[PDB]
């Protein structure tokens, strides 16, 4: 079967200001087949709220989803992104840094 | 707007 | 500036956990508008955008009616290519299928597309023509034969370059504001050191509208592909798109450095440079 690995990006809606709200996303995409695990975290914690978009793909037949969430960034506090496929040994995890 | 025939493989 | 409208359809198989998932979903250009799930409550088409909003209730109605055919048609077709490739029923598979069609800058046909996948990959294509069928193997050219003398053809060329672009114009009209807006990039570049002799020269790209666009670096204006990173295209969550390129430079030769953007929302091309 054919099988390919999903590319992460975990950024901000906006670019982050200590204090004011925002959404964090998590981008998924060319991967294959559809069946995904997709967790957004807060300093270790999964994030109860999050949503996504509908099941979509591009011309090479690979899908994509949007994951996402309301928060408000500080000083202190980590997020990341954490993926699960069938192309994965490993659950992948990716920080959120803010200049990316 | 979507069609409305819907063919068989 | 050219549109589009595009229709993608998803069908998994879940053998002995029910009936298969079939999710549809609309496009025009990078807005999504319309959706369909098997699985959630309505068991109707819903609306994702503000503009298609308040079409009528016999809009609504004809497209549940649509999808849902749509739907049974792809459980009949999971069988169907089962028994094409004699698989067994206890694995999981997977049928994709796509139509639509482009317009120009002067709204007026230019091309129409409509083809399916199994497992990930072709199956089965209408070709550029919109007579001909491109037929990926034996399994293929089986389902050709038969959509030849039905006549299958003749009828989708009728709904991509009629129907097709006649419901895009209306839906570029009625939802302009949304639509027929061009919004540029708003740019900006980070600096950050990596060592005592090299540093990350970042070009941003945001709020965009339409996602199309050129961002490149150069290094005396020369072009640096193979030492630029590129990260794809993003949604930002608003109906506007997101993207960067990055160089590692060595301290000192900053100002060689120039970051290239092009897009339909800007006057001219940009031209930046750290400085």
């Amino acid at each position: 079967m054919i099988q390919r690995t999903p590319k992460i990006q975990v950024y901000s809606r906006h670019p982050a200001e200590n204090g004011k709200s925002n959404f964090l996303n998590c981008y998924v995409s060319g991967f294959h087949p559809s069946d995904i695990e997709v967790d957004l975290l807060k300093n270790g914690e999964r994030i109860e709220k999050v949503e996504h978009s509908d099941l979509s793909f591009s011309k090479d037949w690979s899908f994509y989803l949007l994951y996402y969430t309301e928060f408000t960034p500080t000083e202190k506090d980590e997020y990341a992104c954490r993926v699960n496929h069938v192309t994965l040994s490993q659950p992948k995890i990716v920080k959120w840094d803010r200049d990316m | 707007f979507a069609p409305g025939f819907f063919p068989y493989l | 500036g050219s549109h589009s409208m595009r229709y993608f359809f998803t069908s998994v198989s879940r053998p002995g956990r029910g009936e298969p998932r079939f999710i549809a979903v609309g496009y025009v250009d990078d807005t999504q508008f319309v959706r369909f799930d098997s699985d959630a409550a309505s068991q109707r088409m819903e609306p994702r955008a503000p503009w298609i909003e308040q079409e009528g209730p016999e809009y609504w109605d004809g497209e549940t009616r649509k999808v849902k055919a749509h739907s049974q048609t792809h459980r009949v077709d999971l069988g169907t290519l089962r028994g094409y490739y004699n698989q067994s029923e206890a694995g999981s598979h997977t049928v994709q299928r796509m139509y639509g069609c482009d317009v120009g800058s002067d709204w007026r046909f230019l091309r129409g597309y409509h083809q399916y996948a199994y497992d990930g990959k072709d199956y089965i294509a209408l070709k550029e023509d919109l007579r001909s069928w491109t037929a990926a193997d034996m399994a293929a050219q089986t389902t050709k034969h038969k959509w030849e003398a039905a006549h299958v053809a003749e009828q989708l060329r009728a709904y991509l370059e009629g129907t097709c672009v006649e419901w895009l114009r209306r839906y570029l009209e009625n939802g302009k504001e949304t639509l027929q807006r061009t919004d540029a990039p708003k740019t900006h570049m980070t600096h950050h050191a990596v060592s005592d002799h090299e540093a990350t020269l970042r070009c941003w790209a945001l709020s965009f509208y339409p996602a199309e666009i050129t961002l490149t670096w150069q290094r005396d204006g020369e072009d640096q592909t193979q030492d630029t990173e590129l990260v794809e295209t993003r949604p930002a969550g608003d109906g506007t798109f997101q993207k960067w390129a990055a160089v590692v430079v060595p301290s000192g030769q900053e100002q060689r450095y120039t970051c290239h953007v092009q897009h339909e929302g800007l006057p001219k091309p940009l031209t930046l440079r750290w400085e």
